[PDB]
């Protein structure tokens, strides 16, 4: 549950 | 990863709540604004305001979850991120559309006004969000997969090849395709047309007949006086050729500048200028001649046609680039480039129209040439979506950076410290969405109006709500 995707 | 304070996300997306929301409202509570153009802007603040609403819903829920302590943050990640995922897509494409809007607006229309109905336009909105929700969710499935950020990034340089055109077209190319109005204007001139007329063909030593004119130079594969010069030799043999008179100008090279001269003396109503006449002259020379003949083998730009076609002369050029958008049924006459003899059936065909009364064709001319100024709400239009383009591409641009380092060099530690800042880059697409409205007010003199009739309202449905 990151802000917006692309992020772990 | 850079920090900023959950108020901020919360704060932008409740700003562009309200403007986004004022500008839906007053475009649709205005009868002058119901034309395509801001039925699909209509959409492009819909996909602004559920981005931003959907990153500071996002955010909240965020906050929520980690103080509250799963599996359920899965679903409501993959539901919020499919809200933006389908929403990007929307505002990509509703800014296509207004580019499609934009450039049959210009050209062709008329023909874009009949099939762009009140209904039609509500059609394909409803298709656009169809297709953008139905590819959201499945971006979001396969969000970890190759072919979904390829693509992603694949629509980020479509709209900057976009942009890029279009700056090029409007901004740097401005002066190679904008007509003059301050200049070609018939205040310059006085009199009527066959006054002006029979002025020039006496200042020439001429009857009074149907009067073609060609200006350019002359050269064997490029403006195409061959083909012009073999016309009038087609044309000499006939009777119609009595009621014709050419005003050919042009330098270029000797082998035509001497076959100009050559029929000019074996003919009589030709006139042959081999000289570079002033501008002022040239102007004087299309509010006087009947038909301009521009049998041009490339012409990247009408100007040629819109310079003449300003000052009533109704012109008779190929279908080759400029003067095929320009040049339409109505205000004058195309023909295949290269072809001597469609030219001089053309002339001939002329010839017939000059029997009616040309006050109405020439008025179509005016009219036509009048709506490609700089100045006018055609081009303006094209100005305000290259605003729109190129706001949307700087908001962006470092979250599709950011997705191009996520699978170009994601070890790299230069491109880490570039995706560490990735809270910066969903604050700037955020900007977005606020910044719209902005575009819209100050580049809409009738939004304006319908804005101070809401403020107002919004200072009026207050003192109706505390008594
Ligand atoms: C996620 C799903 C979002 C659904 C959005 C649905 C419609 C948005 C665009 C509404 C159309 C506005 C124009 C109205 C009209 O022209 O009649
Ligand atoms: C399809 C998308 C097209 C995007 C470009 C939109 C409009 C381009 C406007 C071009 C201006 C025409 C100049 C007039 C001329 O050629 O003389
Ligand atoms: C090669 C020809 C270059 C001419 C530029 C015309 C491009 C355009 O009309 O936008
Ligand atoms: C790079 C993106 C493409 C750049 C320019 C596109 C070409 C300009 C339009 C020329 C053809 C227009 C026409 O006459 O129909
Ligand atoms: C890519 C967008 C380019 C828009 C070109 C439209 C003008 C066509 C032309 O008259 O050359
Ligand atoms: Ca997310």
């Amino acid at each position: 549950l990151d802000p917006x995707r692309w992020r772990k | 990863q850079l920090f900023v304070s959950p108020v901020v996300f919360v704060t932008l997306g409740v700003i562009s709540l309200l403007e986004n929301i004022l500008v839906i409202v007053a475009i649709a509570k205005n009868k002058n604004l119901h034309s395509p153009m801001y039925f699909f802007i209509c959409s492009l603040a819909v996909a602004d305001m559920l981005v931003s609403v959907s990153l500071g819903f996002e955010t909240i829920v965020i906050t929520l979850l980690n103080s509250t302590d799963q599996s359920f943050t899965v679903n409501i990640d993959n539901v919020i991120d499919s809200v933006i995922c389908a929403s990007l897509l929307a505002s990509i494409c509703s800014l296509l559309s207004i580019a499609v809007d934009r450039y049959f607006t210009i050209f062709y229309a008329l023909q874009y006004h009949n099939i762009m109905t009140v209904k039609r336009v509500g059609i394909i909105i409803s298709c656009i969000w169809a297709a953008c929700t139905v590819s959201g969710i499945l971006f979001i499935i396969y969000s970890d997969s190759s072919a979904v950020i390829i693509c992603l990034i694949t629509m980020f340089f479509t709209m900057l090849a976009l942009m890029a055109s279009l700056y090029v077209h409007m901004f740097l190319m401005a002066r190679l395709h904008g007509i003059d109005c301050s200049f070609w204007n018939e205040s310059y001139l006085t009199g009527s047309r066959d006054e002006r007329k029979k002025s020039l063909l006496s200042k020439f030593g001429m009857d009074e007949g149907v009067t073609f004119m060609f200006i350019g130079r002359f050269d064997r594969g490029q403006k195409g006086v061959d083909v012009l010069l073999k016309a009038i030799e087609i044309l000499s043999s006939k009777k119609e050729f009595q009621e014709m008179r050419f005003i050919i100008i042009g330098k270029g090279d000797p082998e035509l500048e001497g076959w100009a001269r050559s029929l000019e003396e074996k003919h009589g109503n030709v006139k042959v200028i081999t000289e570079m006449l002033s501008r002022e002259f040239v102007r004087e020379l299309y509010g006087s001649v009947d038909f301009v003949i521009i049998p041009s083998y490339f012409e990247p730009f009408g100007l040629v046609a819109l310079e003449a076609m300003c000052l009533g002369a109704i012109p008779i050029a190929s279908a080759v680039g400029g003067l095929r958008d320009i040049i339409t049924n109505e205000t004058g006459i195309l023909v295949k480039a290269g072809d001597p003899g469609e030219l001089a059936n053309a002339i001939l065909k002329a010839l017939e129209l000059s029997r009616s009364d040309l006050s109405k064709f020439r008025e179509n001319c005016k009219k036509r040439a009048m709506s490609f100024s700089r100045q006018g709400a055609n081009m303006k239009g094209a100005i305000t979506l290259t605003i729109l383009i190129g706001v949307f591409v700087v908001c962006w641009a470092p979250f599709f950076l950011h997705l191009i380092f996520y699978i170009s060099c994601p070890q790299n530690p230069y491109c880490v410290c570039f995706m560490s800042h990735f809270n910066l880059y969903l604050i700037l697409i955020m900007c977005n969405s606020i910044i719209n409205p902005l575009i819209y007010a100050l580049r809409s003199q009738e939004l304006r109006k319908t804005f101070k009739e809401i403020i107002c309202c919004y200072e009026f449905l207050e003192v109706l709500f505390q008594g």
